[PDB]
């Protein structure tokens, strides 16, 4: 193989994993806040859904 | 497959063909009681299916083409060489038994899978509840030791417990000076050098601890020698019987069912049979099963699984 | 002290349960839980618990009945302890009875106690309720619901009763 | 006893040398009392008395680990005049090897006793200088 | 057993393990774990011996006790929440004794006391559902409810179970036992990494109950019950001693095996979190389940121990027995790391 | 770690959004190793019940790279989905949160002193 | 929390703990089992009566049966013990050690 | 693994005896009626980590 | 059917009754009028109390008074 071939399919593979390293050092830090906040679509733990509630007039009026 | 729990569970109970016809039977006796003939006589008035005499080779005439293997595949025992060497010290006489108790574990097998499955009685010849007493007299001549027998009523414990005693035992009275008179005239070479303390004990266990079982969970009916040359003698005193004792009371579709599929895998039926109890008259080594295995898979036939060899000439292995 | 009517048979099913908890024999466990189950509908009666105090009296009455008949008849040795026959069942009956009149000792004297949870040492009657229930007590028309929103619960309770027969006659079969 | 291990790590090394060696020896006394909880469970001692002997031997035993650990680590920490210093420890855990086979009248138990709870102790002080955490919270 | 029976009763342990899977309420959760105990008591107990006795009457014990500190630890949520959402529990009272309910149903160490004595005295589907199937439940019961549980005790837990589960396997010559310390040791393995990333939790869960179901298949497909009856397997059939081989080798974490595949993601979920001691120690003690996997192969593959006459017979008969996705199993149980990031579909 | 994602849509496979996505192709590498898993599941069949491991059963060797192809090529849809909402996820979440992230001066290393250490 | 509640759970804890140590006898463990069902089904009645909660007030009543509903299968694995053996000790039950 | 199949099919196996703001027989209502409609409506969508 | 209904009430007439009151029981309440009569009495007995309604002004079937025409009527009920 020519050497500006090699030379330049290094570029590719050095660009390639070069934005790979540094989207999981993202993802690493996307998930630190996440767990640390709940702010995002991640680690929406499930709570109670609000359309089981029965909003019609009950028997006794004190509730 | 052919029987499987989903047979049973669409409609194939096995007490629709479970009628007064399905009677197991075996004729026991000693060497020349005249009785080898008897049940083949039992066979032909009663209508019944004869299995032979379980030797060595009974498993090679099951399966394959059933021609009598080489010796050294099935075995690796003699009988003539434990008539004419009773006390050797490579073992011929415990190997031969174990073999012979194997291959008629194999043989009742058949019998209670032809039996459970077509609704026609088998008869037998010196069945597995009638094969420990030849051990006693190969214990009571000195031809063993006390580790065999051991070895043996730990095989025969885990295999005989899982299956029922049959219908109808017949047992022949015939002395010991008829036998050896019948020994004589027959003139084998081998067959001659038998003792007959031996013979004298195959007696006294058959008469003190095979009848004194086998009286209460199966039928006895005891003919001495002249009256077991009689067909219908023997068939018709079968034939009337009044059938009370035994386990095979207590059975219907469901245990029956578990007795067939133990039955109809010969592996499962054969897999205490050869358990790892390491003991010098049968334990085959390494390298000398490695080169008996190897040659029987250059037996032609036997190489792969029963349709699937193009030496016999097989059709359409490849769509099966 | 008679507002502590919940109180007083509570310790009564505390008692009942260092009776039998010590195991002297399944007959005077019998007794003892007879006796546990008993004021057991007298402790959650007092709530408003008709129906479903009378329930886990007359259950555990027929469960206590073929726990009797078992006990007799392959759970019986030939001296019966009562309670004072063997010595390890007597002391720690001793040990559960003075450790619960000690606690009683404890909260009746400070009126509050903590073993993990925190426990108030008034009665419970101040935390009823202060209203009525018209013409219905509340947990019969609960129970009554049972077959009206509960529909899963009725099929999974009725296909566990029927697969435990079906497994009982499955394991006392003996082959 | 989360709190025993924490009134052993709120003193300083190097200050105070007995009420270091008594919490080390608690510490000690609770392990040897788990051991022996364990011990006359899964194994029934013949009798009362036997149990309690058993109890007793292995209390004294890891009370003795922990009572000389702690005793040579800090003794060593304060003769030295290096307080943060994991050969401290190292000495201590050598010393605490050497009285669990005095006690299991065994030397070859000792020295190997000696070599890993020296490794043992040196992981110690080493998690406690760089904060290394074994239950580390879930963060990412 | 009637056939018709045993469907049945099987029918009804799926029952059980779906109705703890899929319902949102915890009486239903415990309704579910009543169901799949009562209806796995006949599986242990299909061939009527003393010792199916023995094992039924310890695991019954065992599940029931578990069952009590279960429908306690609801009724403390009751109190302290006024609900019954299968969610987080809303005390660290309640999450410790569901916690420990779940432990023994799990039988992790040091509730571990019931598996190898049940597992050796039931038969090998029995043992096979016992080690698999049961494994279901209260691992989704764990993944249900990570926010509230507490992070020392279930690392302890998990930790104790790996390190307890490596040492009990080695002195045993029994398969089913071996296979028993083994289950113990990796359900150590699955629970130490669900407070991190459950979907590796789930992982190790799937890829355990293919590797155990692979070696009870061959176990039942031989016949085999103990190691030195599985000595003859060479002899009887020589493909079998390769495929314990590669399953024996996959279940200890080498490389490039698929029991390799949780192992490596477990670190590489608890090394994300600073915790580089814990995954280390675990690292060290598979060498222990390793070490009686490589004993079994010793004995089975690797050399050839002696065998007897009368396998000369079994030489004429082929295996008639139901092999049920036998090389399936094979293959997803050792030739599966390159397909590592299948892992996504369990998110 | 997803599981608020995946609660509006229970228990779909691959959802409505997940046809928006490139499939695999059918010369896929990954699914062209289940295929020689299917191919090695049928050898095995082949080998462990004693037939002629290359001959025997053409339609049984062909409906196990088959059956391995079909699950598999919807394994890999799953996966590249999961994935593909992962990243999805991510950069929408970094987008929404500017103040959290901080865009570095990236200087050059004239300014930027490395501390030197030689071997000798 | 209110009084009662104490004496409810700490006959939960007598009850397990009678459960939790055996006397090798086993129907007086099986009654250690019923004993703590006794406790679970007063325990949630009390609080389900209490906060007046009432459409789970079918809720003790299944847990009521589940507890038969396992006790009796302790039944009908007491005597496959007993009828192996002449007694239902804890120590003919170990012959799975091996 | 929360194989909702709940909200899959449908089906209401068990939606009703979790809330004690639910449908109640006879309209029966609970003592903590609206401090439970208030939470479930407080910490709905929000998830745990936020709601806690 | 009729010769085994014979056998069968000749052997186990106990069980033969029971079968039939049990069939009959499971079939017959759909082959009767009276159900929608047994529900809508049911649904009409008041428990609690008829909650009344802010009159926002346009509601053509909901009364003001007890004794207006117009609302659910059970003459039906007095009748039958
Ligand atoms: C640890 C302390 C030892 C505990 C086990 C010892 C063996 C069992 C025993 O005591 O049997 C006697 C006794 C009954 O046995 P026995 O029948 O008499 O059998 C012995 C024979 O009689 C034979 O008679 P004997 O007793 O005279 O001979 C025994 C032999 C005698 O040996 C010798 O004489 C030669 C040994 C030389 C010393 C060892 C050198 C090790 C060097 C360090 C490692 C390499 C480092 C390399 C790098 C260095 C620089 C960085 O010693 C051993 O076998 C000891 C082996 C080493 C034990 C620890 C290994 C842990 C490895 C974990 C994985 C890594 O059992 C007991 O007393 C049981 C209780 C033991 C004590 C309780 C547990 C103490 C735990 C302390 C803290 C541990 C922290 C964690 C350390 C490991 C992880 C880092
Ligand atoms: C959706 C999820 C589905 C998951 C798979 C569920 C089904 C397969 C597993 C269950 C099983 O054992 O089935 C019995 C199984 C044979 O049992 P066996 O013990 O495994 O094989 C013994 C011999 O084959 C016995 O030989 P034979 O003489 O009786 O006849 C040969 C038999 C002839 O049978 C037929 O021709 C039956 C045709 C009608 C079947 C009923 C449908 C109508 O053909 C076969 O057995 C061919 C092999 C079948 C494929 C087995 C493996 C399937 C895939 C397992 C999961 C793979 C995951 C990969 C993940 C990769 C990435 C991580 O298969 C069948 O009988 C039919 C297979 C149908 C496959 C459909 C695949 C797509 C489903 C959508
Ligand atoms: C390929 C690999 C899988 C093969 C499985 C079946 C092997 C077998 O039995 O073959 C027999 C057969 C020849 O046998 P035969 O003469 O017809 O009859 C059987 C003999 O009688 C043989 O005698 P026997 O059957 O009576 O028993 C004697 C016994 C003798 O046994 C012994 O002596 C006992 C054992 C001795 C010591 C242990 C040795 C090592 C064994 C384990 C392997 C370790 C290395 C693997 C990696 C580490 C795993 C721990 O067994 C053998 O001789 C069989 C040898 C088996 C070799 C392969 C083993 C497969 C499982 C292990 C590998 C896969 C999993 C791990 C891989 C991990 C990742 C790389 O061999 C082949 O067919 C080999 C393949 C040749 C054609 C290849 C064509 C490739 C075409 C590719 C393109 C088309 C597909 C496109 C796909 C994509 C579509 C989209
Ligand atoms: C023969 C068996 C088979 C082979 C096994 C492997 C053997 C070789 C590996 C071990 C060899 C000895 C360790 C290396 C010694 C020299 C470098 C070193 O680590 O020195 C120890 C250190 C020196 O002091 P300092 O540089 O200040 O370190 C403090 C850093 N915060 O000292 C201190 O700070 C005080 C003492 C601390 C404990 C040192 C020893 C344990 C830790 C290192 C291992
Ligand atoms: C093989 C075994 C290897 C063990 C490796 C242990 C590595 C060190 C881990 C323990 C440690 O140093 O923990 C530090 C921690 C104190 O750190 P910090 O959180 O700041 O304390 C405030 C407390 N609220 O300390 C604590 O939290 C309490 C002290 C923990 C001591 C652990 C050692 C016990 C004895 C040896 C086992
Ligand atoms: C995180 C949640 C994940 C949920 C995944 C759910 C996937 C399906 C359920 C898998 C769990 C195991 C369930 C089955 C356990 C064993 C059932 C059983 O005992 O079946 C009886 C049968 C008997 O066969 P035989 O050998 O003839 O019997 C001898 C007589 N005792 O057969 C056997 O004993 C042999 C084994 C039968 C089952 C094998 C197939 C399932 C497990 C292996 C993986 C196969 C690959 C495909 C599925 C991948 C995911 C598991
Ligand atoms: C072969 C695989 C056959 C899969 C058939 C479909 C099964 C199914 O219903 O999958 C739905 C499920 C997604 O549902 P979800 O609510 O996300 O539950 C998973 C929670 N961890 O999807 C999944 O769980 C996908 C992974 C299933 C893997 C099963 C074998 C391992
Ligand atoms: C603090 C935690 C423990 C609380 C209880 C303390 C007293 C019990 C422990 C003392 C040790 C003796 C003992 O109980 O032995 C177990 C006993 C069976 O012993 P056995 O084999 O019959 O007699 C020979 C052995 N002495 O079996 C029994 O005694 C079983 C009955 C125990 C019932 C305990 C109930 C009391 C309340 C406990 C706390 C709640
Ligand atoms: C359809 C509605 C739902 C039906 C199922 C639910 C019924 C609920 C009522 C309670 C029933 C509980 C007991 C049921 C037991 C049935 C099984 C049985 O007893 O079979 C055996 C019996 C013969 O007795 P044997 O076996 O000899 O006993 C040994 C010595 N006594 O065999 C018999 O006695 C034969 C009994 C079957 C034939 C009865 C036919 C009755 C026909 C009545 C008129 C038509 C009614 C319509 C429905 C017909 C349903 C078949
Ligand atoms: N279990 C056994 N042990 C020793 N010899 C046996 C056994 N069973 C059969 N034989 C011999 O088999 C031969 C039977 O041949 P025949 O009676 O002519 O069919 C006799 O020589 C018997 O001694």
């Amino acid at each position: 193989d020519a050497p500006e071939k090699n030379y330049e399919r290094t570029m590719a593979i050095l660009q390639i994993e070069s934005e790979k390293a540094e989207l999981r050092l993202k993802e690493l830090e996307v998930r630190r806040l996440m767990r640390a906040k709940g702010d995002g679509p991640w680690f929406q733990y499930p709570t109670i859904d609000k359309a089981l509630i029965d909003h019609s007039p009950k028997a006794t009026p004190d509730n | 497959l052919q029987y499987g729990p989903l047979a049973y569970i669409l409609g194939e109970k096995t007490t629709k063909k479970m009628t007064e016809n399905s009677k197991l039977i075996t004729v026991d006796g000693n060497i020349c009681s005249g009785k080898s003939k008897l049940a083949k006589e039992v066979a032909e008035k009663l209508g019944l299916k004869h299995f032979p005499e379980a030797g060595i080779h009974y498993a090679d005439s099951t399966t394959g083409d059933g021609k009598p293997l080489p010796v050294r595949f099935s075995g690796n025992c003699s009988l003539e060489k434990f008539y004419d060497d009773p006390k050797s010290n490579d073992g011929n006489s415990y190997r031969l038994q174990a073999w012979l108790y194997a291959s008629r574990l194999l043989q009742y097998a058949d019998a209670l899978e032809h039996l459970l499955s077509t609704g026609q009685g088998v008869v037998l010849e010196r069945s597995i509840y009638s094969d420990f007493v030849f051990l006693e007299a190969m214990y009571r001549q000195g031809f063993i030791r006390k580790q065999c027998v051991d070895h043996y009523n730990q095989v025969k414990k885990v295999t005989v417990c899982e299956y029922l005693p049959p219908h109808v035992v017949i047992y022949v009275d015939v002395p010991v000076s008829e036998v050896q008179s019948r020994i004589q005239k027959k003139g084998n070479p081998h067959e001659m050098k038998i003792t007959s303390a031996y013979l004298q004990d195959i007696e006294n266990v058959y008469k003190g601890t095979f009848l004194p079982e086998m009286s209460e969970k199966c039928e006895v009916l005891q003919y001495s020698a002249w009256e077991a040359e009689d067909a219908e003698k023997v068939v018709e005193d079968i034939q009337y019987l009044k059938y009370d004792k035994g386990p095979w009371l207590d059975q219907d579709d469901r245990k029956l069912h578990n007795l067939r599929m133990l039955v109809q895998d010969k592996l499962e039926v054969l897999n205490y049979t050869s358990i790892p109890v390491f003991l010098p008259e049968v334990t085959i080594g390494a390298h000398q099963s490695d080169r008996v295995f190897q040659e029987f898979t250059e037996l032609p036939g036997r190489k792969y699984r029963a349709g699937y060899n193009e030496d016999v000439g097989d059709k359409w292995i490849w769509l099966k | 002290m008679m507002t502590y009517i919940v109180f007083i048979l509570s310790i009564i099913f505390v008692m009942g349960f260092v009776g039998f908890s010590s195991k002297p024999s399944p007959i005077y466990g019998g007794l003892g839980l007879i006796v546990s189950g008993g004021v057991g509908c007298g402790i959650v009666l007092n709530f408003g618990g008709s129906f479903l105090g009378l329930m886990v009296f007359l259950i555990y009455l027929g469960g206590m009945m073929v726990v009797f008949g078992y006990t007799t008849a392959m759970a019986t040795e030939q001296y019966p302890e009562v309670w004072v026959s063997n010595k390890v069942v007597l002391g720690t009956f001793i040990t559960g009875l003075l450790m619960e009149f000690l606690m009683v000792y404890y909260v009746l004297k400070d009126k509050e106690v903590e073993i993990v949870f925190k426990f108030n040492g008034m009665g419970d009657w101040v935390i009823y309720d202060t209203g009525d229930s018209g013409f219905f007590s509340e947990e019969a028309m609960g129970i009554a619901a049972l077959y009206s929103y509960g529909t899963w619960l009725v099929i999974v309770t009725g296909w566990s009763l029927l697969i435990g027969v079906v497994v009982i006659m499955e394991i006392t079969r003996g082959n | 006893a989360k709190t025993l291990l924490h009134q052993y790590w709120d003193i300083p090394e190097g200050t105070e040398c007995h009420r270091k060696t008594y919490a080390a020896t608690s510490i000690g006394g609770a392990s040897g009392l788990v051991v022996s909880a364990y011990s006359v469970a899964l194994k029934t001692p013949t009798s009362f008395l036997e149990g309690v002997a058993r109890t007793g031997r292995y209390t004294f035993t890891a009370a003795a680990i922990g009572a000389i650990f702690g005793l040579t680590s800090c003794i060593s920490a304060q003769v030295r005049e290096k307080p943060d210093d994991p050969l401290n420890y190292l000495i201590g855990g050598c010393a605490g090897g050497l009285t669990l086979g005095a006690r299991t009248r065994s030397y070859g138990i000792g020295a190997a006793a000696c070599a890993y709870m020296g490794l043992t102790a040196a992981l110690v002080k080493m998690g406690q200088l760089e904060g290394w955490k074994v239950f580390a919270e879930p963060k990412v | 057993m009637n056939p018709i029976i045993l469907i049945i009763i099987l029918m009804t342990v799926m029952l059980g393990t779906i109705i703890v899977m899929i319902s949102t309420h915890w009486l239903l959760i415990w309704i579910g774990f009543e169901m799949n105990m009562l209806a796995i008591i006949p599986i242990m107990m299909k061939k009527h011996n003393p010792r199916a006795t023995e094992a039924s009457t310890k695991y019954f014990l065992t599940q029931s006790t578990a069952s009590m500190l279960l429908m306690m630890a609801i009724i403390i949520n009751l109190m302290f929440s006024g609900q019954w959402t299968v969610m987080k529990l809303f005390n660290p009272m309640a999450s410790m004794l569901m916690t420990m309910a779940l432990a023994m149903k799990l039988g992790m160490a040091p509730f571990h006391f019931w598996v190898p004595e049940v597992t050796q005295g039931i038969p090998l589907s029995s043992g096979l559902i016992l080690l698999t199937w049961q494994k279901l439940a209260p691992m989704s019961v764990l993944y249900q409810i990570l926010p509230s549980i507490n992070l020392d005790l279930i690392l302890t837990l998990s930790i104790l179970s790996i390190t307890i589960g490596g040492w009990g396997g080695l002195n045993q010559t029994q398969l089913r036992k071996i296979m028993a310390y083994s289950s113990i040791a990796h359900m150590g393995w699955m629970t130490a990494v669900l407070l991190y990333n459950p979907t590796m939790t789930l992982l190790n869960l799937i890829i355990y109950i293919i590797m155990t179901s692979t070696m009870f298949t061959l176990f039942m497909a031989n016949s085999t019950t103990t190691t030195l009856s599985l000595s003859h397997t060479w002899n009887k059939a020589p493909i079998m001693t390769i495929l314990v081989l590669i399953t024996l080798l996959s279940m200890g974490g080498l490389p490039p095996l698929s029991g390799f595949m949780p192992k490596w993601m477990i670190i590489q979920e608890m090394t994300k979190n600073d915790s580089i001691i814990l995954p280390t120690l675990m690292a060290i003690t598979a060498l222990l389940n390793l070490y009686f996997y490589m004993r079994l192969t010793y004995s089975t593959a690797l050399t050839m121990f002696p065998s007897t006459n009368n396998m000369k017979m079994k030489w004429q008969f082929p295996t008639t027995k139901r092999m049920t996705l036998l090389p399936t199993m094979t293959v997803l149980s050792t030739m599966l790391l390159p397909l590592t990031p299948i892992l996504s579909i369990l998110e | 770690m997803m599981t608020g994602r995946q609660a509006r849509a229970p228990l779909q496979f691959l959802p409505d959004e997940a046809r928006s996505l490139p499939p695999p192709k059918l010369t896929d590498p990954r699914l062209a190793y289940i295929g020689f898993l299917g191919y090695c599941s049928g050898l095995i069949d082949n080998a462990i019940r004693r037939r002629p491991v290359l001959s025997a059963g053409l339609h049984r060797q062909f409906l196990y790279i088959t059956s391995f192809v079909f699950v598999g090529y919807y394994l890999l849809k799953r996966q590249d989905y999961m994935y593909a909402v992962r990243d999805h996820d991510m950069f929408s979440y970094i987008k929404s949160h500017p103040e959290d992230f901080p865009e570095k001066d990236k200087k050059t290393y004239r300014e930027v002193f490395e501390e030197f250490h030689p071997v000798r | 929390m209110s009084l009662v509640y104490m004496n409810i759970m700490m006959a939960f804890t007598v009850s397990l703990t009678g459960l939790l140590m055996y006397r090798s006898h086993l129907m007086s463990s099986l009654l250690c089992l019923e004993g703590m069902m006794l406790s679970l089904f007063i325990l949630a009645t009390l609080m389900i009566l209490n906060s007046h909660f009432t459409l789970a007030s079918m809720m003790p009543i299944i847990l009521l049966v589940f507890a038969a509903c396992e006790a009796a299968l302790g039944l009908s694995l007491l005597v496959m013990v007993s009828n192996t053996y002449g007694t239902d000790y804890v120590q003919n039950l170990n012959l799975l050690q091996c | 693994p929360f194989f909702d199949v709940q909200k899959k099919l449908g089906v209401d196996l068990d939606h009703w005896m979790t809330i004690q703001s639910a449908e109640q027989p006879h309209r029966i209502p609970a003592r903590c009626h609206a401090f439970e409609k208030e939470w479930i409506e407080c910490a709905h969508g929000i998830g745990s980590i936020r709601a806690e | 059917v009729a010769a085994f209904l014979k056998n069968v009430w000749a052997k186990e007439p106990v069980l033969v009754a029971s079968f039939a009151i049990a069939g009959l029981a499971v079939i017959l309440p759909t082959l009767s009028p009276y159900t929608k009569y047994s529900l809508m009495i049911n649904r009409a007995t008041p428990y609690n109390y008829p909650v009344p309604l802010r009159d926002d002004g346009n509601m053509p079937d909901v009364p003001s008074h007890p004794q207006d025409p117009q609302g659910p009527s059970l003459e039906w009920l007095k009748r039958l």
